[PDB]
């Protein structure tokens, strides 16, 4: 199957000082948003009509509850340890959990936390690990951490037993838009480049879903080495966008086309072929 | 410690003078969360602007997409302008076709 293979939650909690932070926090299939947080209400917000799965209205609720309890109660948690420990404030505090499933079937978990933007903790195998960059800050969180009762049995059932259940509920209920297919359009522009007698041609490609794409430019049948791939880019509305470069000498751009693969094109690949003289 | 942003800003669709698009602007690499964006038309700015909920890349480095429609034009001027606390005062990324 094609689209998304993980589910993820992430939490942004910034500490403005000892009395007032605030999270932000989001459901995610991939990089397509499934759920929202909304602070307002302390409730979750579904995005699509499918986001529920095939969960319940109680579990969803339950769960809702528990992310509630949870934003507050680290609030409260963290500002002690702030206090207790060398914390200087403003500081911010993310964290990402969720699970994927890989290629055979198996579903794996993972947890991950930070502190000012570098790891401070993760969960392997039922308990809390702390990550080198932390340092003795994230020895000392972690060991305060399992001392709270239920915390890390709650932690190991939403990890290993709820998680790959509502993913694989939810990847079937989104199946006619996570799976959907979207052609992409692509066109071509041109630039100087660094250095004497050099052109960047560039080859555009936008619209296009699921993610995976082939973009190259070729002389002919000869793939160019030199193709520089730029980091995909999202559009609204589940779909992506993609800049190829290549530098040339000037007066060696003509024979130069570019070609783009999707899994939408049916076996249509789009070919662009880059002209001289202002030609384009 | 803290993380200057990437501001990257792109249409939807090659641009063409007359026909409605949508203008991208994608904001990332960035460190602490809080930042102000907004997309601008001949220097002031457009009200009817949406954008992503907050996420971050595997590298903590937090990330936004804003966009709106638009209609080029050839005298027309576009622009994402950013703050953050990175940032002496706000950076303005022309759009360029
Ligand atoms: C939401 O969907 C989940 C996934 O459902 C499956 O996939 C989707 C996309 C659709 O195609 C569904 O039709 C399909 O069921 C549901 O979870 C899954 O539930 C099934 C059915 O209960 C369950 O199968 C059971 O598995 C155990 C073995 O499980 C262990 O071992 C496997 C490896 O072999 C491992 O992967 C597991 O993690 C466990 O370690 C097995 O003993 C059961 O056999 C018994 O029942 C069958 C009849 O079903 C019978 O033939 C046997 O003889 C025997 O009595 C049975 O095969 C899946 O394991 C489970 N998948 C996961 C990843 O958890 C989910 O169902 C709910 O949660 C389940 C855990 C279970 O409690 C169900 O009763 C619940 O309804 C569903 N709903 C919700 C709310 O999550
Ligand atoms: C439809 C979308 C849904 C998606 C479904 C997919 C599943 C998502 C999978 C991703 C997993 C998400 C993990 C989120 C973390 C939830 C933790 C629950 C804790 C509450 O539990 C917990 C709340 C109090 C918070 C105490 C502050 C410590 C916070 C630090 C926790 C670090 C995280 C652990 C990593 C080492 C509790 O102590 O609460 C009180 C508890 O509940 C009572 O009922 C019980 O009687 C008590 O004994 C317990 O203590
Ligand atoms: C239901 C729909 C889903 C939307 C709800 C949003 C969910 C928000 C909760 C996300 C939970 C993410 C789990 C990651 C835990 C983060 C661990 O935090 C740390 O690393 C603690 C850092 C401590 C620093 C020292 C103080
Ligand atoms: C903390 O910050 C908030 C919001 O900016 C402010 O209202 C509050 O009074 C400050 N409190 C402290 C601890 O000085
Ligand atoms: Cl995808
Ligand atoms: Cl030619
Ligand atoms: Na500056």
């Amino acid at each position: 199957f094609q689209g998304p293979t993980s589910f993820h939650v992430i939490q942004t909690s910034s500490f403005t000082n000892s009395t007032w932070a605030q999270t932000q926090g989001s459901g995610w299939l991939d990089d397509l948003q499934i759920h929202g947080w909304d602070s307002d209400s302390g409730t979750a917000i579904f995005l699509k009509p499918w986001s529920k799965g095939n969960f319940s209205d109680k579990e969803v609720a339950e769960l809702e509850e528990i992310f509630r309890v949870y934003i507050f109660g680290f609030a409260r948690e963290v500002q002690d340890f702030a206090g207790d420990f060398q914390m200087k404030y403003p500081f911010e505090i993310q964290g990402i959990a969720g699970c994927e499933l890989h290629s055979g079937g198996a579903i794996v978990s993972f947890l991950r936390g930070a502190l000012g933007g570098l790891d401070f903790l993760s969960v392997k195998n039922a308990s809390c690990v702390p990550s080198p960059e932390g340092g003795s800050r994230a020895q000392k969180f972690c060991a305060l951490i399992i001392q709270y009762q239920g915390i890390m049995e709650t932690v190991r059932i939403l990890l290993y037993e709820t998680c790959p259940r509502y993913l694989l509920g939810v990847l079937n209920a989104g199946k006619a838009d996570l799976q959907r297919q979207v052609k992409p359009e692509a066109w071509l522009s041109s630039g100087p480049s660094p250095g004497p007698g050099r052109l960047q041609l560039v080859c555009h490609v936008s619209g296009f879903y699921p993610k995976p794409v082939w973009v190259m430019w070729m002389r002919g049948e000869q793939e160019q080495q030199g193709t520089q791939l730029g980091d995909i880019l999202p559009n609204a509305n589940w779909t992506w966008y993609l800049r190829a470069t290549l530098d040339v000498a000037d007066g060696e751009a003509a024979g130069l086309s570019c070609r783009v693969k999707h899994s939408s094109l049916e076996g249509q690949d789009i070919i662009l072929y880059w002209r001289g003289s202002g030609l384009n | 410690i803290q993380r200057t942003p990437k501001i990257q800003v792109y249409s939807r669709h090659p641009a063409e003078n007359g026909k409605s698009n949508f203008l991208n602007c994608y904001v990332s690499g960035f460190h602490p969360s809080d930042i102000e964006v907004d997309l601008l038309k001949n220097g002031e700015r457009i009200e009817k602007v949406e954008h992503s909920d907050l996420s971050f890349s595997k590298d903590w480095s937090f990330y936004l997409l804003y966009y709106t429609e638009f209609t080029p034009t050839e005298k027309d001027e576009y622009a994402c302008r950013v703050n953050h606390v990175t940032l002496s005062q706000p950076k303005i990324v022309k759009w360029d076709r």
